[PDB]
């Protein structure tokens, strides 16, 4: 028989619910989304108002600082403490010296002394902020070698003309030596020397120790591996030529499986502001007191009017003190309560009966 | 010249005149793949992009024309996949001397390549057979690939050459065969097939007749194997040159689809131009980070005014979206047309036959139809005939009470009163016939009023005659000529050798001879020279020698007969008998006889117009004795016409026209013609839905009006226009008041229809798709249709009067005038037409429409091949149009604006990230969220909205037919609706980008643990996920029918973005996108910008729908309001009002 198969699928008789949006269904749907997003938006802004932070910019420390403790002008520092909303004791810097044998564009330690009238609770993160540095251009973010990130002995014709991500401007110097971290990303790192202890001046000389371990994800040690080059076929990239002034010896090959400041830098940030984690202390509490960190300046920004900074915070569950994410639940709960009163004032002063108003009969 | 070769190697590398491929011979291939490879080759898989802006129209103008027409014509590629790749084991690559079959290639078959046939094989070429595998060459074919005729026709080879069947005689032929070339015919082929014997080398003949005709479309059924060479393979034949003229019928949504695709590219080209100029403005600033930490030159114009080779790859990636569109709509149109095939309520169980689509891509043209052009008989009529009434010598005798109820409206109390003594009348007398082959079971067609009153009106009163009861001699001459003039043949059923059945092509001639063998005159045999009829049992053979044929543009058929020698010493004169329509027989009569225009001929026309208002289909019988001296003055005139090449066109008609010039009236005949079941329920159900139905019939005006009442086309509306004279336009210049016949067509349409409606000549406000309020109906004589379609400015008066009326009854309409009036309404208006009908005389009406429906099972399966859908009876049209067309219009009118929506919610955030990397060209998305977005992430819920979305049930589509009036008015697919979905996709692309941006706009850590995830490829997981969910749950809120099968495949498309991230970004090979599952999805700021961006995408539109279906609802919301309140709960599931057996409810 050529009769087709009647199986409630070819007959299009699947089980369905057929929703009709009458104003006894979607008017409770609007006051339900309203009483969720207003209450969640109150529970985010109660959390995201208790987050404290410290931001100090120090790009104008070589030029606009003296050799004595002078207060930072207010265009650089900003810090927010919730227990002390009116707090205006400004931090003070001290530029140590032009230490007289360097590259004379940024040099010398920039000592910065601030005051914290709170308790940065358990995980005290120390980032660094970088404004107006473009790490999201086209040729920049595509210049590294993934086989050298993974630690292989790639040839010249494996880092240069690979498809997609190759280190095209930076692959050899003059002498056949492949640059071992190749590309514009690894060549152009951040190399200020941050301290490993906030110097507890004034109070007791019991320091606050900051470690640089655990600074990145501990699952990054599967694509980052130590290399197997022969210390005679590699040379440092041309902006690393003040850290390895003779070249690579038998010992100074950088273990990029363990050197985790480099692992933060090799993910290029997406926008024109860059905050990368560089110091941490998961052990102790940062109590109230006047601290001092001393940054050794090495990385120049004033030839393109960029910024360098310090970002000392305990975080949150949603990140840091970004007040957007709790405002927009209040807006999404007030619009869903506005558009439920627009459609209930119009419905009473207005409205329909719910059958036989067709244009078919009209 | 057409040639065939054997005992030749037939080279492909021969330059001289010895082989095939030089002379333009057909090849079986009946580019694209290189273009789609280099599009993927340019978009950074392997290879490089094309340089510069050298393809910004050159990609677009090929992608809306060349790889639209290649994808939208994928119906015939699967039909080509019926030709090739059905492969079995064959006999192609065989040398001259290799006695064993070899597996080879089907489209490599050569002109003259012999292949043995098997079971279930399409015959790949024009084979010529000599021997069968059965006795007597009995071959009965099954021809699904050639014609709609799924039944028997004789394939008979010549008897003497059936014995030679062994395969050890292969090398016996060395010549080419004499044939006619391809001349665009379907059924007729007379060839000449000569070959040579084996044992000595002598030639013999085998003339191919209509019995042994073989074609490429043939498929020889129920034989085992045969051995014969082939003639035609490729694209040059007779079964393929009748077609190919057709432009394969692109639909209407599929032709306005290119305005949508172009204005997508224009929006893209604005964005890739504003970006390219602001990229060069960035490079001319000389104060940026680019100089030191990047090794860039101190210059502008990176490639050509900045980086534009990036934006070439953005343009070329967005060209994969139109290719993704046409693949998507050709797996929706193909699936909507496989659900029409699989419906059990479109199934004709009497003749084992589902609704078969012949065109799998015009399923949305059924949802916008406001003109259905119907034929009358065969489609609005079950086309089985029954002889009822007849007139002989002016006086009428014969009654019936069959469908007078459609004419006897108010004066009806005759339920059983007439039919009671009518049955008593025929049972009391009609046993007293005296003739052989009286079969009284089927003999009740004309129940005897009086012919002779069973006393024969004996000759003892007048041997010489002419004094009384000449009607007795006239009636015997009538029913003799009614039995003699036909085209019905004699066969014998195997049930009874004594009882004999009669089958014919025209069911009138089957019904006319049926009563003619009930009252004497038994038509029992057909001799090859004569014709055997027993007049009252007494056998006498009549020799016929000219059968003048019948096509529907002729409206009559004639026949000659030679009276044998009855007088001593004289060969008597001949007699012609002509039957046909009364509109052409009364125009050809005698003006010199004694039976001229008086009351004896006037009351014959008075009775036949009384028979047509009774409802019967009228017909006239007319004769003339031809003198034997002038008889052979026109037989040799057929030697230059019928014996020559011109035996199928108008030279044979004009030489047959010269004999039929004047005739004499013998009598008339009327025939019962019953309607199909549910036709009065199908017309009434379509005319509720706002469809303007016409009936393009071919018989008399008063019949089609009375059929038009009992099929519920007419209520009380009619307005008639008629020529009421016998003249035509022989003028060239002037004489408009002096000459009549087109002047009273001009004065009737203009001056008598400023009354109802007030219109004039041309004005461009002429396109109003509303159903007309005041019910009126044109009935037009057809001769007044030739005068109202002859010139311009009178065809616009016919078209503007028929635009404003609900029904048009075109009567006496030739099949060339059927197709002329379909394409008049089709092109001069902006409307979409359907043309349902069967019959070989109804194929130009079907092809000249938009949709063409073909009724199968009846006398004509020629209108099934030229059709698009092929329903069984007529009543399946209202189930096809109102259910499977109204659905399939609103499915394609919602997934097209939801395919350009889902592009812009994702691929426009590559522009919004452009304003933060200074338009330089870093991709926001990680390399496989661009591959798999439009392919695997969000691609399925727009496929299951095109396939399985239904607004109301299949019952409610028929109970409320007026929901079809939305597609007639074109309110679901306009170009305004398309632009609002691009503005909704542009709003939700700043929600899907700038809500993940503002979590990073102070650009701190967004993680709970401070480790930071701020790479480009990690913001494009925030952006991609809340774009995938907000254009998959946008689909779920904009479909009706939340079933389990679509809601599960929206859920599995919403969780495949979480699953491909968990698999690819845990694999070691994904560079710098490595644990983005456990870093991003485990972050609490992902799951807090997820639930508020999915809101704000869906919030302006779900509020607008709430404002739209509360205060300004559609008709399909209000029906869906009433259906929850139980107004349609007493209708059963699986419902159709067009059914005679299912109850009313
Ligand atoms: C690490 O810190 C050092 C400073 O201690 C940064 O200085 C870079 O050192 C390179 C060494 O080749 C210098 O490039 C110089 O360019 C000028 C003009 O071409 C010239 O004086 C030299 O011939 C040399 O080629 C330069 O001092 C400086 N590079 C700059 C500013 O682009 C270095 O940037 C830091 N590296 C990393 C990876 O953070
Ligand atoms: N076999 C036959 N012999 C003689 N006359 C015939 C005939 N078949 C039809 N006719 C007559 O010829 C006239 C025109 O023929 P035509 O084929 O156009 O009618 P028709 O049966 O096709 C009506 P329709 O257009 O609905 O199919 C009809 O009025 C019919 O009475
Ligand atoms: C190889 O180079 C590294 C650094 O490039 C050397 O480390 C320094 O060596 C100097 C002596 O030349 C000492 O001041 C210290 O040992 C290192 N300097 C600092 C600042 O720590 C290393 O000794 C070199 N090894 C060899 C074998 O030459
Ligand atoms: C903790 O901090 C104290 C800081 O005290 C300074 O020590 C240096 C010498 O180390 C001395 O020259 C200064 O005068 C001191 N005072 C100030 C105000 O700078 C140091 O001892 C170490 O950094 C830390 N001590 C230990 C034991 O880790
Ligand atoms: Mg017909």
């Amino acid at each position: 028989n050529r009769r087709p198969k009647e199986d409630a699928f070819t007959q299009q008789r699947l089980a369905a619910i057929n929703p009709v949006l009458t104003p006894r269904t979607v008017l409770p749907l609007y006051l339900l989304i309203a009483v969720v997003f207003v209450i969640v938006g109150g529970c985010i802004l109660a959390q995201n108002s208790k987050v404290d932070e410290v931001t100090i910019y120090y790009q104008d420390c070589m030029t606009n600082a003296t050799s004595s403790w002078s207060d930072i002008p207010s265009e650089h520092w900003q810090f927010v403490f919730h227990k002390y909303k009116t707090y205006n004791t400004a931090p003070q810097w001290r530029f140590v010296d032009d230490e007289s044998d360097d590259f004379t564009k940024q040099r010398g330690t920039c000592q910065i002394r601030f005051t914290t009238p709170s308790d940065m609770k358990n995980n005290v993160y120390l980032n660094y902020v970088l404004e107006k540095f473009a790490a999201n251009h086209r040729r920049y973010v595509l210049s590294f070698s993934e086989d050298q990130i993974r630690g292989e002995d790639a040839s010249y014709e494996t880092v240069h003309d690979a498809t997609g991500i190759n280190c095209k401007p930076l692959s050899k110097n003059a002498d056949g030596k492949i640059y071992y971290p190749c590309g514009l990303i690894a060549n152009s790192m951040f190399n200020d020397t941050f301290p490993l202890q906030l110097t507890n001046v004034g109070d007791t000389s019991n320091n606050y120790s900051l470690t640089n371990k655990g600074i990145n994800w501990e699952s990054d040690k599967k694509r980052y591996k130590k290399t197997k080059y022969n210390y005679t076929q590699i040379a440092p990239p041309p902006y690393w030529e003040k850290m390895y002034p003779d070249g690579y010896n038998e010992t100074n090959i950088p273990d990029i499986q363990d050197w985790e400041e480099f692992q933060n830098w090799m993910r290029p940030g997406a926008f024109d502001k860059i905050t990368k984690l560089i110091r941490i202390n998961k052990n102790d509490t940062l109590p109230a007191g006047e601290y001092q960190l001393d940054i050794g300046l090495h990385w120049p920004v004033l030839e393109f009017n960029g910024k360098k900074g310090i970002y000392l915070t305990h975080g949150s569950h949603l990140g840091g003190r970004n007040p957007f994410l709790g405002i927009v639940y209040l807006i999404g709960g007030c619009i869903c309560a506005a558009m439920a009163l627009i459609l209930l004032t119009f419905w009473l002063f207005g409205g329909r009966k719910i059958a036989d108003a067709s244009s078919l009969s009209w | 010249l057409r040639t065939v070769y054997y005992n030749m190697p037939l080279p492909k590398d021969m330059i001289d005149e010895e082989g095939n491929p030089i002379m333009q011979y057909p090849r079986n291939k009946i580019n694209v793949y290189f273009l789609v490879l280099i599009i993927l080759g340019a978009f950074q898989i392997f290879g490089v992009t094309n340089p510069g802006l050298s393809a910004v129209p050159l990609v677009v103008i090929v992608i809306i024309t060349a790889i639209k027409d290649a994808i939208e014509d994928s119906r015939r590629t699967v039909l080509d996949l019926e030709v090739n790749n059905t492969k079995t084991h064959i006999l192609e690559g065989v040398e001259n001397e290799d006695c064993k079959f070899a597996k080879n290639y089907w489209k490599g078959v050569k002109v003259g390549d012999i292949v043995r046939i098997h079971n279930n094989d399409e015959i790949p070429a024009d084979i010529i057979l000599l021997s069968t595998s059965d006795t007597d060459g009995a071959c009965y074919v099954e021809t699904k690939n050639l014609d709609g005729e799924t039944n028997l026709k004789v394939r008979q080879s010549l008897k003497c050459t059936n014995t030679i069947r062994t395969s050890k005689d292969i090398a016996r032929t060395k010549f080419w065969i004499e044939s006619e070339g391809p001349h665009s015919n379907l059924y007729t082929y007379q060839g000449n097939m000569k070959w040579r014997n084996l044992a000595d080398g002598e030639i013999r003949n085998e003339p191919i007749t209509i019995n042994n005709v073989l074609l490429r479309g043939c498929t020889l059924r129920n034989t085992k194997w045969a051995m014969g060479v082939v003639m035609f393979t490729g694209g040059d034949t007779k079964i393929m040159l009748n077609s190919g003229i057709t432009p394969t019928k692109k639909s209407r949504i599929s032709r306005e689809l290119n305005f949508s695709v172009v204005i997508n590219f224009v929006l893209l080209f604005i964005l890739c131009f504003v970006s390219g100029i602001a990229n060069g403005v960035y490079y001319d600033k000389k104060g940026r980070s680019r100089f030191s930490y990047e090794f860039g030159t101190i210059a502008g114009s990176a490639a050509t005014n900045g980086f534009v080779s990036f934006w070439v790859a953005v343009i070329l990636y967005q060209s994969l979206v139109p290719i993704s569109l046409y693949i998507s709509v050709e797996i929706i149109k193909t699936a909507q047309a496989a659900f029409i095939y699989g419906d059990v309520l479109l199934y004709n169980a009497k003749l084992d036959y589902p609704c078969t689509p012949k065109s799998w891509n015009i399923s949305d043209d059924l949802g916008q139809v406001e003109y259905i052009f119907s034929d009358k008989t065969g489609t609005l009529t079950q086309n089985v005939m029954e002889f009822k009434k007849c007139t002989i010598n002016g006086v009428s005798y014969g009654r019936a009470y069959t469908e007078a109820l459609a004419g006897l409206r108010k004066r009806q109390g005759i339920d059983v009163e007439t039919e009671g003594r009518r049955e008593k009348a025929e049972i009391a007398k009609d046993r007293d016939t005296m003739i052989d082959e009286l079969r009284a079971l089927s003999g009740n067609s004309q129940f005897y009023p009086e012919e002779v009153t069973f006393v024969s009106k004996e000759f003892v009163r007048d041997l010489k005659g002419a004094s009384g009861e000449v009607q007795q001699r006239c009636c015997e001459h009538f029913m003799l000529a009614l039995a003699l003039c036909h085209s019905v043949l004699v066969e014998a059923n195997p049930d009874n050798p004594k009882k004999l059945d009669l089958k014919a092509q025209s069911p009138d001639e089957a019904a006319l001879v049926a009563t003619a063998r009930d009252v004497g005159f038994s038509f029992v045999g057909k001799t090859k020279k004569g014709l055997i009829i027993e007049m009252q049992g007494i056998q006498k053979e009549f020799e016929i020698l000219n059968i003048l044929e019948f096509n529907s543009s002729r409206k009559r058929m004639s026949c000659i007969v030679k009276i044998p020698g009855l007088n001593p010493g004289d060969e008597p004169r001949a007699l012609l008998i002509c039957k046909g329509a009364d509109s052409i027989i009364y125009s050809r009569l005698s003006r010199q006889s004694g039976s001229n225009s008086e009351a004896i001929l006037e009351k014959t026309a008075l009775h036949l117009e009384q028979y047509a208002t009774e409802g019967l289909r009228t017909l006239c019988i007319a004769q003339r004795e031809l003198s034997w001296s002038e008889y052979e003055k026109w037989n040799e005139k057929y030697d230059i016409a019928a014996a020559s090449l011109a035996n199928r066109e108008d030279e044979l008609e004009v030489v047959a026209d010269s004999i039929e010039r004047e005739l004499i009236l013998l009598g008339g005949t009327a025939i019962e013609d019953r309607l199909q079941d549910g036709v009065p329920d199908c017309i009434e159900l379509l005319a509720e839905a706002g469809i303007k139905l016409w009936v393009l019939t071919g018989d008399k005006v008063e019949t089609a009006i009375n059929i038009g009442f009992s099929c519920n086309l007419l209520n009380n509306e009619m307005e008639l226009l008629v020529i009421k004279t016998t003249g035509d336009d022989v003028k060239e210049f002037g004489s408009e008041p002096s000459e009549i016949v087109d002047a009273l067509l001009s004065k009737y349409l203009k001056e008598y229809f400023n009354l109802t409606g007030s219109e004039e000549e041309i004005f461009e406000a002429k396109k109003d798709h509303e159903f007309p309020k005041g019910n009126y109906a044109i009935v037009i004589d057809g001769d007044a249709l030739k005068l109202a379609l002859y010139g311009e400015d009178i065809r616009r008066k016919f078209l503007l009067l028929c635009k404003n009326c609900r029904a048009v009854l075109c009567c006496r309409v030739s099949p060339s005038q059927k197709a002329a009036v379909v394409k008049l309404v089709k092109d001069s208006l902006d409307v979409m037409t359907l043309a349902i009908g069967d019959g070989s005389n109804d194929v130009a009406m079907i092809q000249s429409a938009d949709v063409g429906i073909g009724i199968a099972g009846e006398e004509g399966r020629q209108a099934v091949m030229c059709s698009d859908y092929a329903i069984g009876q007529f009543r399946y049209l209202a189930r096809l149009v109102l259910v499977h067309g109204r659905w399939s219009y609103k499915r394609l009118a919602e997934m097209i604006p939801e395919f350009f929506y889902k592009n812009m919610i994702f691929a426009l955030a590559l522009f919004w990230y452009g304003i933060y990397n200074d338009f330089d060209g870093s991709y926001l998305y990680e390399y496989t969220y661009m591959m798999f977005y439009n392919l695997a992430f969000t691609s399925l819920p727009v496929i299951f909205l095109g396939i399985l979305d239904q607004d109301v049930n299949d019952t409610i589509s028929l109970v409320v037919p007026q929901l079809y009036r939305v597609g007639i008015l074109r309110k679901e697919w306009n170009q305004r609706k398309f632009l609002w979905y691009m503005l909704d996709g542009l709003y939700q692309s700043i929600i899907c980008f700038f809500f993940p941006y503002l979590v990073y706009h102070k650009n701190m850590i967004v993680t709970s643990n401070g480790l930071g995830l701020d790479h480009r490829y990690f913001v494009g997981v925030y952006v991609t996920t809340i774009a995938v969910i907000s254009c998959n749950t946008y689909v779920l809120l904009h479909q009706y029918r939340w079933d389990w099968f679509s809601g599960l495949f929206i859920a599995l498309s919403c969780l495949v973005v979480f699953a491909w991230t968990g698999i690819w970004s845990s694999a070691i090979a994904s560079r710098e996108f490595f644990k983005a599952a456990a870093r991003i999805y485990g972050a609490p700021s992902f799951w807090a910008v997820f639930f508020v961006a999915v809101l704000f995408c869906l919030l302006p539109r779900f509020t607008y729908d709430s404002f739209q279906k509360f205060f300004y609802p559609t008709d399909v919301e209000i029906v869906r309001e009433m259906w929850q309140h139980g107004h349609f709960d007493h209708y059963p599931p699986g419902y159709d009002p067009t059914d005679p057996n299912r109850p009313k409810v």
